[PDB]
């Protein structure tokens, strides 16, 4: 419900739920979701100084306490979103690339495509959208296969026009 | 007396060893000296194996200038080594980022920043970066700001 | 105080449905040292001769 | 390498004020005329690769024939340097995207430095003019990707065509620029490409020579090593570099022979057998053997294992390969692997048993022709016979010495590999 | 013959290869047996050993 509420911009409801979060006894899998829920909520508000200090603590403890690689990936891309949203995604270029080739070997297409969009987004906030259009044109066929990225994929298209 | 040995070799007794160092082209060096407080035996008590971290040949490391000496002999050896694997091209993501022309992290960022302004606070910031005591592509930064300040518009 | 051991990220044919199932039911019912030895001593045939 | 800039308008006004005060004459209009001549921004009032008139030269002589006048001249020179530096970069930026080849940069360098001969502003002891040009070169390297790629192609083309002097001119330009494309990588790649092509040209289709890798290495050294050492600048007697070059040559020789091993063993044998001995001195790893055999089996079955090939010649070439590899491999493990891969094809053919045993016993052709209904090649029969018949494949003091010489002199699926 | 060389700009990874290959049910006189799946036209299109 909270995730749907976040999508429909119902900030009041999700805000009230996070209050229950800090004083509930929750399972680990539940804990991560709320932990992941909070960082997404903070992104929408606009404050990124708190979230940035918060996301890194999560992923750092998402690799030592529990070797959950899947939740590590989801947190990493959120940080990527935070940077590029603040007009500085160039810092994330070392981070995005090291994951790309790493997941190319793994072969999970969803991982490969999502980083492509992030790579495309950083290249267009530089002023080198020319090559970004060239890259997205060649890969447009294989990126429409995934539904939930289409909304982001479609939205980027009108930006290029 | 300095004793040079191969990797799978039987070192002498731990109590008589004062320091050991590893040096080889590639992985960055690791040298540990054994003071009176800790012996080699206590250091190796957990295990007789010591691990080493890999160095990285990253495009981002060589933004504009090469701090590396890049000796001709090792460069030829590396190319021969790479060709041995190739015998047994733009297929690497580093070539992709090279093709994108976004190798220089700082130059890219400032070009985005200067796109338009030039507020006094940020203007002094770029000037501070221009007058940095030590950095990399300083001349590139100097020459952008000159283009932004007095170039065609 | 955390001796975090590094997990060996080892990595090829995918085979077929039946072969996998046969494998698991079949499984249902020093090498490193010697491999080191071939590296601990090298560049000669002495060790084989003495054995 | 920090360079200051104080705006075109300010420095122009400073130049006019200093000239008016120092000279007390109406040379400001002339001073405007000269600055336009040195200015590349305006293509109508500049030099356009044309020598100046008497007016410009005379004014320069006036400019270049107490302490307050000397220092005033010094700031005037500094202001002129700033203006010239300002003009060149702005012009360079106006045409920055227009650069696609090296020849473009020298012609622009010549374009910029044309007034420099007629007006000396740069001190001899201070290589300022070199500094900013290197700065622009470094920027052009680090901002223009297509220019960087063109340089790679141009240098590669020049070194393929043995245009050594221009290649050296390119390299000095690169080391002067100190850009992200260091010359060391380029000349390594250029050297690696050149040696490969030279190897391909020389050591292809030739196998009857002995120690020929020495000949090719020596021939290449005599033809290009001096030029390469001049290009690199390292001393001619660089031992380690020559050793690595030699190691690459033998690696290339291994690669080519692996590619051609089928024709080496099938056709060139036994004339190429000497090369096989040279090959035996080179292969050291299990991967080399596996690559050789998998390549050899690939070509053999591609050509020989066709049922369209006569069974007589097929076995004749087969046994020729067997003896060739046996000479190459005394162990014969490769023969076993070749054997195990090839037998089912032999059992596919039906007359193989009869003709082979008849070849074993050297039966006369008349007995063969009595009950065999297909023609059998006589010259093949004699050849296989010749290959089959080829057969090139004190008493107490000695006990103390031999017991020391034999027991102290430390010598450092079944066998089926006889 | 198609030559699909690996390109960085091509992120179109394949998953069918990762998925295990299907099989076929064919029953002989004695019993029902299990064989690897082959396409009906794969016998003359399969990658040659040669």
């Amino acid at each position: 419900v909270a995730f749907k509420a976040l999508e429909e911009d119902d900030f009041l409801k999700v805000k009230q739920y996070l209050l229950k979060s800090e004083s509930l006894e929750l399972d680990y899998d539940q804990k991560i979701n709320l932990k992941y829920l909070r960082v997404k909520y903070l992104v929408k508000i606009g404050d990124y100084d708190l979230s940035m200090r918060l996301i890194n603590q999560y992923v750092k403890e998402c690799c030592e306490e529990v070797a959950d690689s899947n939740w590590r990936f989801k947190f990493e891309i959120e940080s990527i979103n935070v940077l590029l949203l603040s007009d500085v995604g160039i810092r994330s270029l070392p981070k995005i690339i090291k994951l790309i080739d790493e997941y190319k070997e793994i072969g999970n297409p969803l991982r490969c495509v999502i980083l492509l969009l992030k790579l495309c987004e950083v290249l267009i906030q530089v002023g080198k959208s020319m090559e970004a259009e060239c890259l997205i044109s060649c890969n447009l066929s294989t990126i429409l296969e995934f539904p939930f990225v289409r909304k982001k994929t479609d939205e980027l298209l009108e930006s290029l026009s | 007396v300095i004793r040079e040995i191969s990797t799978p070799c039987l070192l002498p007794d731990f109590s008589k060893i004062k320091s050991i160092r590893v040096k080889m082209h590639g992985y960055f060096p690791l040298e540990v000296n054994f003071t009176k407080d800790y012996s080699a035996s206590d250091f190796f008590s957990g295990g007789t194996i010591i691990y080493i971290q890999r160095k990285s040949e990253s495009v981002f490391e060589n933004k504009a200038s090469f701090r590396n000496v890049e000796d001709i002999h090792v460069a030829l050896k590396r190319k021969a080594a790479e060709s041995k694997n190739y015998s047994r091209g733009n297929t690497t993501s580093s070539q992709l980022v090279e093709s994108l022309g976004i190798q220089d992290l700082t130059m890219v960022e400032l070009d985005t920043l200067l796109s338009a302004a030039l507020t006094d606070s940020e203007s002094y910031n770029l000037g501070l970066l221009c007058s940095d005591k030590n950095s990399g592509d300083i001349l590139d930064c100097q020459l952008e700001l000159w283009y932004k300040s007095f170039g065609p518009h | 105080c955390k001796v975090p051991l590094a997990k060996n990220r080892s990595s090829k044919k995918p085979s077929d449905i039946y072969s996998i199932l046969s494998e698991i039911v079949k499984s249902a019912s020093g090498r490193s040292l010697k491999l080191n030895a071939g590296l601990i001593f090298s560049e000669d045939k002495r060790f084989t001769h003495v054995v | 390498q920090i360079t200051p800039t104080r705006d075109l308008k300010v420095i122009t006004d400073e130049l006019q004020t200093l000239s008016s005060y120092i000279f007390h004459t109406n040379i400001v209009d002339d001073l405007n005329s000269l600055l336009t001549w040195m200015s590349p921004n305006d293509a109508k009032s500049n030099h356009q690769l044309r020598p100046p008139s008497l007016r410009i030269k005379n004014i320069i002589k006036v400019l270049f024939p107490g302490n307050t006048n000397k220092e005033l001249q010094l700031q005037l020179f500094s202001t002129l340097k700033e203006f010239y530096i300002f003009q060149v970069r702005y012009h360079f930026f106006l045409h920055f995207n227009n650069i696609n080849y090296l020849k473009d940069i020298q012609r622009w360098e010549n374009y910029y430095e044309f007034p420099l001969r007629y007006v000396p502003i740069f001190d001899v002891n201070v290589n300022d003019w070199a500094l900013e040009l290197n700065s622009l070169r470094h920027y052009l390297l680090n901002r223009n990707i297509k220019f960087k790629n063109n340089l790679r192609t141009r240098l590669d083309k020049l070194i393929m065509d043995d245009d050594f002097d221009l290649a050296d001119n390119l390299i000095q330009w690169l080391k002067s620029a100190n850009g992200s494309l260091s010359s060391t990588e380029l000349i390594v790649n250029a050297l690696y490409s050149k040696i490969n092509k030279f190897c391909e040209d020389n050591m292809s289709r030739v196998w009857n020579k002995r120690f020929m890798i020495m000949e090719t290495f020596n021939k290449f050294i005599n033809q290009y090593w001096s030029q390469f050492s001049k290009l690199v600048g390292c001393p001619e007697d660089d031992h380690e570099l020559t050793t690595t070059v030699f190691n690459c040559f033998e690696s290339n020789f291994l690669r080519i022979r692996t590619n051609e091993i089928f024709d080496i063993c099938v056709l060139a044998y036994p004339d190429s057998k000497v090369t096989l001995l040279e090959l035996r001195k080179i292969m050291k790893d299990f991967k080399d053997y596996t690559n050789i055999v998998t390549t050899f089996l690939s070509d053999f079955k591609k050509y020989i294992l066709n049922p369209s090939v006569t069974t007589v010649d097929a076995l004749l070439r087969y046994v020729k390969t067997i003896k060739a590899f046996l000479v190459l491999d005394p162990t014969g493990r490769c023969l076993h692997s070749i054997t195990t891969f090839v037998k089912p094809y032999f059992q596919e053919r039906k007359h193989l048993v009869n003709v082979l045993l008849y070849a074993m016993l050297d039966l006369p052709e008349e007995e063969l022709k009595e009950k065999i209904n297909f023609n059998v090649d006589m010259k093949a029969l004699l050849s296989l016979v010749d290959t089959l018949h080829d057969s090139d494949i004190i008493r107490h003091a000695m006990l103390y010495e031999h017991i020391l010489n034999y027991y102290i002199a430390w010598v450092p699926k079944s066998s089926y590999i006889k | 013959p198609l030559r699909y060389e690996p390109n960085n700009r091509d992120f179109a990874c394949n998953i069918i290869d990762d998925l295990p290959k299907l099989i076929r049910f064919v029953k002989d006189s004695k019993r029902i047996n299990i064989v690897p799946y082959t396409q009906p036209n794969s016998l003359w299109r399969g990658p040659d050993e040669d």
